[PDB]
């Protein structure tokens, strides 16, 4: 009945075109720098690392979220240096918004 | 070649069309010409009467010898003597069958005979229109009402009981018009038409399916041009008698109706030209009913062509006819010529084949008319100067009129305008883009 | 050259045919130009009663001095006093005749008088339309029924033994309208037509042989356009009348009226302008009746364009009126300029002849309208990217709007699509494929 | 070029003629094509009652909520109740004014209320057919007889003193049909009319010089198509009403109507389509209405299209409506293409405008329909082998349908001839002889 | 009253840093490899093919899904091979999860 | 107890592998051409410009759109020139569309 929208996803790339190789993102909770659980299937149940890898070319795997609760997540290159991203609500509460307001 | 000068009024505001229209100019046929535009002849005085504004006016032949009867302001004038006073009212008019000259007004109803001028006692207060000559005098109640009938052939005796309702309008009643034996009565809905029995007590009888379902506009809205009659409608849309009613009216015409408040139709008689005139709050567009083509005219200094339901005057009380020549001082004549182009061009020359050099003066300052034209760019929203060429003085019938060093058209279409504002007659054929050069002393 | 663009609003989805449409665009007639697009007018706040739907609304100016009687929701309102309340149902309607105002739902039948609104007393329970006002007042039953009839302009007191029933439709009755003297009673099977008699205990007499097969699709599907009418019909097909019933709905309006289980049908009043208006579930087709040409009508952010049997909106209690723009915030406007091709072509140009810079704006983000264009291939089922061009400040009457390098056209017809959603007043003309390059600063 | 594909469905056996015909395709017109041809849509299951051949069913709203009311093999059906059995007969018919329904066959007279069902009790033992509701019910006696007519709204009475003559016709009496308020009954040898008067003995008279000459066929041959209505004849050439009534089968739809000895006439609804098929021993000719052209409806795997004067079934007992695609398995689909050409030539192409890679389906064996054609020689009475051509999986809208290495044609005519049997919507437009070669990625 | 957070939409790169041209995402059924339907449209109307194609540059059209059912998409290259991404649930449930459950 | 789907921000690039800068999201109404709003933080309180700009690199900052009313965005370069994307609904409407529908 309604369309969703498709995001092709990318790969960690410097300020230059090259590829990077071991970014590391960083999951934390909502404003508050403490680590949260980051799961790798279709459902909730095998959490895989916080710190969590990419391959030589920069692929990061499956990352799922748990929509009832907020994250917050960064980058970072092999020598936890030079971030590039930080986003604060970077999940969008679907469940977690509409339980306590609207 | 031949450029398409414009035959109609056409001035729509909706886009910004370009507007070609005629000013004091209509459109008739020939025989060694083509199709011809024409003037408009001059007004000049006639009849004056006391002061005020005409509302309605009537003489005839088999009726007082001629005498004049006009209602100038509030009050009658038979020729210059008073004849006592008129109520205020929104429309007059005058009904007469040679014994008793009636008139109206929103007001009341006042008869006359050979000597007496006083009430014909209509029997309630207030009436709209007479229409009736010949056998009864057919009055018309204001509000939701009816129409009364008198007795036959006299106008200052009614009855309470001589009436007839109608059966389809339940607003009002505003006009009515003897086009037959039979009788039209325009309502504000409906539009009825009611044919003659021949009994005593009641004299006319209704036509079953023949309804019209657009009430005219007001109660000066409807006339008889000719075997069949127009009227203006509920909305602004002229139309015309038929098996079914037909419009005439088209854009420009109707857009601009609205803007006026008052709408009002009659005839301007001209030798096998009947117009019809719609005047408004400043316009007044005539439609021809032989080449049916709108067209325009304007009095000069002012803000409307004067006339009225006959020739008289809204202002001072005269009344005129139409005569010669030089007696309005300036008359306007305006007509426009366009390409609709759409390649550039080496426009090198324009022409008139107009009618040259034909002037009756001598003496002053229009021994020689000298017309002017204009260019334009862009669909006529901007203009540029006047270029003035003469048209000869007497007895030069030879006279090209012409222009040489136009130049360049990048245009949607070049779109020309020529005026002359000039006692003159004026005459106009054909005209021509590019021709060539040839001549013998012209 | 000159592109054909699309007159009417044609998509049919039987096959996957290329969809020409129009939205918020009719065409006319003109003189200067030849065949005009011209654009939809704003809308506006002209009467605010309380809130809920506007059902049916009513004014004239021979009742009652001209107040505005309206039916909001589930109350009257009279200006803005409440008078009381209406039982629920289908489709209402209001009738006077100048000293009463009644008023209709499903349910009950309602009259009004100078200050009393109590019920009518109908000689049953249940009604469906009312039509009649000049000399009665005429009811329909439902259910399997007749048409009732009150006494002469007193439509407060009905009769049990006054009625007359009808010898063609077993299944029910859903409508009824007064086209002149005659009626003209919609059945579910069958339409019949009943003259006036001139009696009194029966006034009403049938046409013998003079039925038309086409039922009524519902209880709000007849329309008094003209001097004739226009229906819906058992099934989607717009019908007129004549001496035989002619169709005037095409493929495309058909086919669409089925997944709306809803069909209304309404005037529209521009000047000489009379739509018809078939409302659905999301559509609004409006049926022309002087150039006749389906188009649509289109009010943005919603499902429909807003409006019911008069201006009256379909939520929150408004009436308008046409007026001006800038008022609706955003007006879309669009149209279709299609070739039909068969070779592989070089389109280096497109052209447009619109109106150009004539906007009123000096302040704020609509100096400049900047309309935009979008290619397509495989006859509309896929798009390109817009392309946008400006169209000028104000007093800029010379500017070209064209695209430049368009490129290879390898289609069964190259396909174009246009848009302006701006409050700017839109015209257009004519187009051009190619065209070559002269000017003088435009 | 364009070669002319047929439009109509003509194939003669007079002569050799060739062949062009139409399988399950008609012919409609647009507005962004010129004409067009389009497909024949898939038959669904709507409503199942017990089993045998369903001979006639009814269904409204206004009458007992909308039961189905069919009858299948030897008795009814009320939905699924059984409501006792009909005698056997040659054409049922059911009749009913909202409180009885009656049915018939060539037997006798069955009336029905809220809970019985039983005898109507016709004055005498046989019946052919019942036709009016809304105030009689008339009966067709068979035999040398005349029409009986029963009580106002109340066909459980008859009575034997209720009848009127005919004295035109001396051999029999076959269908009866109700126009206007007029009747029309059909004789073996001519056609009468008769109007209505308005007694209480007699209510019905005839009118004088209205007698057509071409009696009926058979006892189910009249069909109320339109305003007026059509019949088949005492010979196979189906007529239609007016002044004078005209024919409209022409050749090849008369000869082929002689080897069936049975013949039928019905209406198929579509959407602004009424079509009017001839079921006959194998064929089934439906006569499109709006667009007069002949055409061919064959449902795939049996001897005839399967329906009746509804859209039941002949077998099994099942009524369906139209709906969708991909229901009945194949839909074969099939038009012509020829040249009548004169010298030889080099055909080096052919080429289809059709609706291209529109397809629903991505798993199974029809994900692509793969359309196949056939060259012919001699007019058609040998043919070629086929040769097929893709047409493309879904969202490919843009594949060229062409075939490239025909030769040489030395005919009379070239003679070309296409098929898809497939569940896949087809639509065309236009065909191509020769064309060049341009194209990006398609 | 909610925000919702926006994403750019990347290329079809390889392992090195260069562009792809010719990649194909491939969209299936929920976890068995059979192919369903993309749409083009804001609407749910038109559906383009469900071996979709970039441009030279690696640009795809604008994807669309049907949220009531659930999706997996792949990538591959010209030559069908050398699968870059696999994502078993691609389509983030509206209105089929908040239908079955919560 | 629903999972959410993570996609990875990219970078504004050519038709070539590079980087750009300066490249500018025009942000709209639904299908009209006129300019709405785009807020910058969590909330929905301090907007941005609505032609933003990226950095040196190509970073576009965090945005946050209002899912009450829909948007469309484009990509121009520097000098207003080649369009890169072009999306009508570029919103996914959470509240908007289960307010009128569903």
């Amino acid at each position: 009945m309604a369309a969703e929208l498709h995001i092709t996803p990318s790969r960690a790339t410097s300020s230059n075109g090259l590829n990077l190789d071991g970014a590391k993102w960083f999951f934390y909770q909502t404003g508050t720098t403490t680590p949260q659980s980051v799961y790798t299937t279709a459902a909730l149940s095998v959490a895989h690392s916080n710190p969590v890898v990419a391959d030589a070319a920069g692929k990061f795997p499956a990352i799922y979220f748990d929509t009832t609760l907020e994250y917050r997540g960064v980058l970072k290159t092999a020598d936890e240096a030079t971030t590039i991203y930080d986003i604060d609500p970077i999940n969008s509460g679907i469940l977690s918004v509409l339980g306590t307001s609207s | 070649m031949k450029i398409p000068y414009g035959l109609g009024a056409y001035t729509r505001n909706r886009g910004n069309l370009p507007p070609l229209e005629l000013i004091n100019l209509f459109v008739e046929k020939s025989d060694s010409q083509g199709v011809i535009l024409q003037s408009r002849k001059a007004l000049v005085e006639v009849a004056d009467v006391g002061a005020g504004p005409v509302r309605a006016t009537f003489q005839k032949d088999g009726v007082f010898g001629g005498d004049r009867f006009t209602l100038s302001g509030d009050e009658f004038y038979r020729g210059a003597t008073l004849l006592g006073t008129v109520a205020g009212g929104g429309q007059a008019r005058i009904v007469s069958n040679g014994l008793e000259v009636l008139v109206n007004a929103g007001g009341l109803v006042y008869s006359y005979n050979g000597t007496n001028f006083i009430n014909a006692g209509f029997p309630e207060a207030a009436a709209t229109t007479i229409a009736f000559t010949g056998r009864y005098f057919i009055g018309l109640s204001a509000g939701t009402g009816e129409w009364y009938f008198s007795a036959v052939n006299n106008g200052r005796s009614w009855d309470a009981l001589d009436f007839a309702t109608a059966e389809n309008e339940p607003d009002a009643l505003l006009d009515v018009l003897v086009l037959d034996g039979v009788l039209v009565f325009f309502g504000t809905e409906s539009i009825e038409f009611w044919g003659f029995t021949g009994d005593a007590d009641l004299p006319y009888s209704p036509i079953q399916q023949r309804v019209f379902e657009q009430g005219i506009y007001a109660t000066g809205c409807a006339v008889r041009v000719d075997n069949s009659f127009y009227w203006v409608g509920k909305d602004k849309i002229v139309y015309r008698n038929g098996d079914v009613p037909q419009a005439v009216s088209d854009d420009g015409i109707v857009e601009k109706a609205e803007g006026s408040t008052n709408l009002t139709l009659f005839v301007l008689e001209d030798e096998r030209h009947k117009f019809v005139c719609l005047r408004g709050d400043d316009f007044t567009h005539p439609h021809d009913v032989t080449t049916g083509q709108w067209c325009e005219f304007k009095s000069y200094g002012r803000t409307n062509f004067r006339a009225t339901a006959d020739f008289g005057d809204d202002e001072t009380g005269k009344i005129w006819a139409w005569g010669g020549y030089d007696d309005e001082g300036i008359i306007e004549r305006l007509f426009m010529a366009g390409a609709a182009l759409e390649e550039a061009t080496q426009i090198d020359n324009i022409r008139l084949t107009c009618e040259v050099g034909t002037t009756p003066n001598l003496v002053g300052i229009y021994t020689d008319p000298t017309l002017e034209m204009r260019f334009s760019y862009d669909a006529g929203n901007t203009w540029e100067d006047w270029e003035a060429e003469t048209l000869g003085a007497q007895g030069k019938y030879r006279q090209r009129v012409e222009w040489r060093a136009l130049g360049m058209f990048d245009d949607p279409g070049a779109l020309f305008q020529f005026r002359i504002t000039d006692p003159v007659s004026f005459r106009l054929s054909d005209v021509q883009a590019n021709a060539a050069t040839g001549g013998r002393q012209r």
